[PDB]
């Protein structure tokens, strides 16, 4: 996504309607300044997570020794030596699947059933 | 004398009956050079649900300032130069939706003026000092590094969040590795200041006698024993 | 493979110099404190 | 039949209850009287689609032959009803005044969410005789019918100044029980009431407490 | 490891009052400066101008609680001061710790 | 009914409080102010198909399917409630339980953006949908309870009995397929203020 | 005996890792009134409390009625089955607050295990007897488990006779 902000007076982006033509428009209340609309979506709750899972994952994810080895084999370079975990999400209505990366790709295949 | 080492960055949940959500405390004391007590608080009102204020607390404020104020305060007034320094990840959309309603709190003050001021010219001129000797102590007094502590109070209110929406959990209170251990020579520090600087207001005492040798050397002596013999540091 | 007298046992970076280390002097001078019940110890 | 059917069956139990309470009381009432079926109860108090008319449902009952032996001048009772879920200073002179001159001494308004605080600064204003209040939601299911609560019995001065007399006991030396407590209200106490209580127990078989009503 | 488990007194304060293992020593005070220094002139780039959108996986590194500027690829950073400390030229006090999951 | 599995359940879940915010996955609010057509695709016919026998905001909402399989709705129930709660000032429409995408679009009828978040909490934390409130999990158990057979002996005669984690009195005793003859809360102190102080001494 | 033991514990664990296994795929259900978290600890704990308690009681009938130390349980003078189970089959899970081992150090028991390692040598499960001598990790975690009990006989003892004095006065 990343939306943006806006020059002159660096601030918040609220929308305002166009009303003659029918449409979004974005503004602020500091100066003047209006751009359209990038996205109809403005905000978003989800009760019930998954985002976060994946959690930052550098390719030198694999000279961390206190994680697990798996011989499994990645979607792609099919290889035999991935690593793995459960969400990184603390809460406590998570679930607990494993997903699993290969150091030769970098997927998230799960071993659930 | 085991004691929660200072100079780190933690994270607790503040239960259900109270106006606080969440909280995250950093004690600050130079490593070498008097070490002065006094932490931070960086507390977050409105708990997980009521309709979400952020304040911290200060030395010698009476109540809490909305961290908004403490940006422009600093020498940032514009957005996205702030989140700049909060958040490294323009598309974490999660994170920075919180954040709306707090902007909109400082709102009301829209430069570096105000921001200093309301902290209650001649306290805009002391707002300043309250930066270079009471704002995060540590670290270094210095001069021209504020550009630095602002990534680091931006730092901080992400790992609060990063636990605030349950990605980490509450920091361990009783995780040995970030408590240190006072031996002797430590101790002897801490407790001579105390002395020594009534040993500085003492020597200041006979030059307020004078009206135109003297240290009686047994109150170093005598000050040291009594702790030693009986348990009791302080003087 | 092994006697079946015995006690059972159970990418490496560090050795443990002797688990019998991480005693002080109070439990040190006891002998076997890994067959009395811990809090005797 | 939508969700109004039930609107009328759980005012009914709160109904039921009621009557309950004005037998155990002490009045008159025929175990028909008592047992109204919802049926029969239905078609008796509603207009058309399905709404209940309260004004159709107060009534009034006297003092049953035995209650005039142990206690003598029990007066006549008056229960009343209304449809207004607010009730006022108005519709109050509609019952202050309906007592005053037929003469009765216990007047029962049921108040469906509560009346104003103007207008029941006018219910010691009709004494001798003494008014109650009891909320809708609070009488669906009567509490004596249930198993923890053991049967009561008031008793006559006679009765009172006896026990009293049979153990030397000072009243003060009595347990209590709160003036406002669900049994309390229920069977309409006093202060300075008592309340004989009889209940079961694992070692003798029954024993006798009693609580007056402060 | 760093306490023994067992020695420890009886009733009031039980467990506020710990004894050191055999193994366990504590730290002394060494200094900051000749690993600031072996930082800053092995890939340091400054915190003063950062850009979180331009520089990514930018690898921050603290200093006793200090935020002294990110670095890019530490991995040989890393595993060379280490080694210059087993020389002896950095007291073996010193701790350095990498949490690559954050 | 002792020992009517089904009707233990068809109690249960007329009890169970259970709050619209339990069952939402997630709450959206976009930006579409032609009141006959969607800037969505799998909306499209969803309007269409309500062109035969007000605001421009619109609000969307995805509701959680194994939620909504556990304690049982319907759509044209939850709607229902909803509609009722508001009334003559919220326009509201929504998806059929058979979809592929469960959805609940709505409108309304100085600042709309801010009040237009207000009522968004209100509408997740203060409308119930099933149950007298307070009262969260409710588990079903099946005791031990000795009886006086009519042949005269005494007898097994086990029966279904539901356990709460939550306390109301007051509602549910006036409960359809209970013996407030027998109910009876562990908290003390609610049950002699209620059930006379008797009563409470016996707990 | 001492065989027929250990393959109570070796299918044990594999009766573990099999509901392990079974867990990490989201093939398993959620005990009314608990959460999956929850719920994936009251199978380990009522798996591993039962392995124990048959474990012993396997010795138990194993041993003749001349055995002193079981003459000392039949007389009812001193300890019960648990005791002899503790010292001669196998110690057990340990446990506080009620859960398993919890987690000190991020996503770990100890340093020298694999993160999110769930198996019983991790969460505090003493395969040993006191017969054979325990492991580290085991004499470990079986003394944080005696740690609780000595606090609250440090408390509990004046506190029951707090609420003591009160009920007295
Ligand atoms: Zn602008
Ligand atoms: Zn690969």
């Amino acid at each position: 996504a990343s939306f943006r902000f806006c020059l002159e007076c660096n601030n918040m982006l609220y929308p305002k309607e166009d009303k003659e033509n029918q449409r979004l428009l974005y503004s602020c209340r500091n100066c003047d300044y209006t751009e359209l609309a990038e996205d109809p979506k403005v905000y978003r709750h989800e009760l019930i997570t998954n985002i976060g899972e994946t959690a930052g994952i550098v390719d030198d994810i694999g000279q961390d020794p206190t994680l697990p080895r798996s011989d499994k084999e990645c979607p792609e370079c099919h290889s035999r030596d991935c690593v793995f975990f459960q969400s990184q999400q603390r809460r406590k209505d998570t679930n607990m699947t494993l997903f699993y990366v290969c150091l030769n790709c970098k997927k998230t295949f799960r071993d659930e059933s | 004398q085991e004691r929660s080492a200072a100079n780190i960055v933690q994270v607790f949940k503040k239960a259900a009956p109270s106006p606080i959500s969440h909280v995250a405390e950093i004690r600050s004391a130079l490593e070498k050079g008097s070490r002065l007590i006094s932490t931070m608080q960086i507390k977050l009102y409105g708990r997980e649900d009521k309709g979400r204020t952020i304040k911290a607390t200060l030395p010698y404020v009476k109540q809490d300032i909305p961290i908004v104020i403490v940006f422009r305060a600093l020498g940032v007034v514009p957005d996205g130069e702030i989140l700049q320094h909060i958040c490294y990840d323009e598309n974490d959309w999660q994170m920075l939706e919180m954040l709306k309603p707090c902007i909109e709190e400082g709102f009301v003050i829209q430069d570096k003026e105000v921001a200093l001021d309301f902290i209650g010219e001649k306290r805009i001129q002391y707002a300043k000092d309250i930066l270079q000797k009471e704002l995060l102590p540590h670290i270094t007094q210095e001069e021209g590094f504020e550009t630095r502590k602002t990534f680091f109070l931006g730092y901080m209110v992400n790992r609060l969040l990063l636990c605030a929406l349950e990605r980490k959990d509450q920091d361990d209170r009783d995780h040995f590795g970030k408590k240190r251990l006072d031996l002797a020579g430590p101790l002897l520090a801490n407790l001579f200041r105390i002395l020594f600087r009534k040993l500085t207001r003492e020597i200041y005492r006979y030059m307020q006698r004078c009206i135109e040798l003297a240290v009686k050397s047994t109150t170093i002596t005598s000050g040291l024993k009594y702790s030693l013999a009986t348990g009791n540091w302080g003087e | 493979l092994n006697d079946t007298a015995k006690r059972i046992k159970p990418t490496f970076t560090h050795c443990e110099i002797h688990p019998s280390m991480i005693l002080g002097v109070a439990a040190s001078i006891i002998p076997f404190p890994d067959h009395n019940q811990s809090p005797r110890n | 039949m939508e969700d109004n059917n039930r609107i009328i069956s759980r005012l009914w139990r709160s109904f039921r209850t009621v009557k309950e309470m004005a037998a155990d009381r002490g009045y008159f009432i025929s175990q028909e009287e008592m047992d109204q079926s919802l049926e029969e109860f239905r078609s008796k108090i509603c207009d058309s689609m399905g709404n209940p008319q309260r004004k159709l449902m107060s009534f009034l009952a006297n003092p049953t032959p035995e209650a005039l032996e142990k206690y003598s001048d029990l007066g006549t009772l008056w229960v009343e009803f209304c449809d207004e879920p607010s009730v006022g200073i108005k519709t109050m002179r509609n019952f202050c005044l309906r007592i005053q001159e037929k003469n009765f001494s216990t007047g029962i308004f049921i108040y469906q969410n509560n009346i104003t605080p103007s207008a029941n600064k006018m219910i010691p204003t009709v004494s001798p005789a003494i008014i109650e209040t009891f909320q809708e939601s609070d009488l669906v299911v009567n509490i004596t019918h249930h198993e923890l609560v053991p049967k009561h019995i008031r008793l006559s001065d006679g009765e009172k100044s006896q026990l009293l007399q049979r153990y030397k006991l000072k009243e003060s030396q009595l347990p209590r029980i709160q003036r406002e407590d669900p049994v309390a209200r229920y069977l309409g106490l006093k202060r300075g009431q008592v309340v004989k209580i009889i209940r079961r127990s694992e070692t003798s078989g029954r024993y006798a407490s009693y609580r007056i009503c402060l | 490891g760093l306490v023994c488990p067992a020695e420890t007194p009886e009733g009031q304060a039980c467990g506020l009052v710990k004894n050191l293992s055999l193994l366990s020593g504590i730290s002394i005070g060494s200094p900051s400066e000749p690993i600031i220094n072996f930082l800053e002139e092995w890939g340091m780039e400054p915190l003063e101008d950062y850009d979180p959108a331009q520089h990514t996986k930018s690898t921050r590194i603290f200093v006793n609680g200090v935020w002294t500027g990110i670095h890019r690829d530490p991995s040989m950073l890393v595993s060379t001061m280490r080694d210059l400390r087993r020389s002896g030229a950095i007291s073996p006090e010193v701790s350095i710790i990498r949490d690559i999951r954050e | 009914i002792a020992l009517d599995i089904e009707k233990a359940k068809v109690i249960q879940s007329s009890i169970e409080y259970t709050t619209l915010k339990n069952v939402t996955s997630a709450t959206e609010i976009y930006y579409d102010p032609d009141p006959t057509s969607t800037v969505i695709e799998e909306d499209f016919d969803t309007v269409e198909a309500y062109f035969s026998i007000q605001s421009p905001w619109l609000l969307r909402l995805e509701l959680d399917r194994a939620r909504m399989l556990d304690k049982q709705l319907t759509m044209n129930q939850v709607a229902d409630k909803i509609s009722e709660v508001f009334s003559d000032d919220l326009f509201v429409m929504w998806s059929e339980d058979n979809a592929d995408k469960l959805i609940i679009r709505c409108r309304v009828i100085a600042e709309e953006d801010q009040m237009l978040k207000r009522i968004e909490a209100h509408m997740l934390d203060l409308i119930a949908l099933r149950g007298i409130p307070g009262i969260s999990k409710v588990y079903m158990v099946k005791h031990k309870v000795s009886v006086p057979d009519e042949s005269g002996e005494y007898k097994n005669e086990e029966l279904w009995a539901l356990e709460t984690d939550g306390i109301n009195l007051a509602e549910v005793m006036a409960v359809p397929g209970v013996d407030s003859s027998r109910t009876y809360s562990n908290s003390f102190v609610e049950i002699l203020s209620v059930l006379g102080i008797e009563a409470t001494r016996s707990s | 005996t001492m065989k027929e033991i250990t393959h109570a514990i070796s299918s044990a664990k594999e009766q573990v890792q099999e509901i392990i296994y079974k867990a990490q795929h989201n093939e398993l259900e959620l005990k009314p009134g608990m959460t999956l978290r929850e719920s994936f600890e009251g199978e380990v704990s009522r798996t591993l409390n039962d392995a124990r308690d048959s474990a012993g009681r396997s010795a138990e009938m194993n041993l003749k009625d001349l055995n002193n130390v079981k003459q000392m349980v039949s007389a009812g003078s001193k300890g019960s089955f648990i005791n002899i189970a503790q010292m001669s089959a196998c110690v057990g899970q340990q446990m506080v607050e009620g859960k398993r081992i919890a987690f000190g150090f991020a996503d770990r028991s100890l340093p020298h295990f694999t993160k999110d390692d769930f198996s019983p040598e991790s969460k505090g499960f003493v395969e040993n007897s006191y017969l054979r001598g325990l492991t580290p990790q085991e004499f470990f975690f079986h003394a944080m488990a005696g740690r609780e009990g000595l606090i609250d006989t440090a408390v509990k003892t004046a506190e029951t006779g707090y609420i003591q004095r009160r009920l007295v006065k």
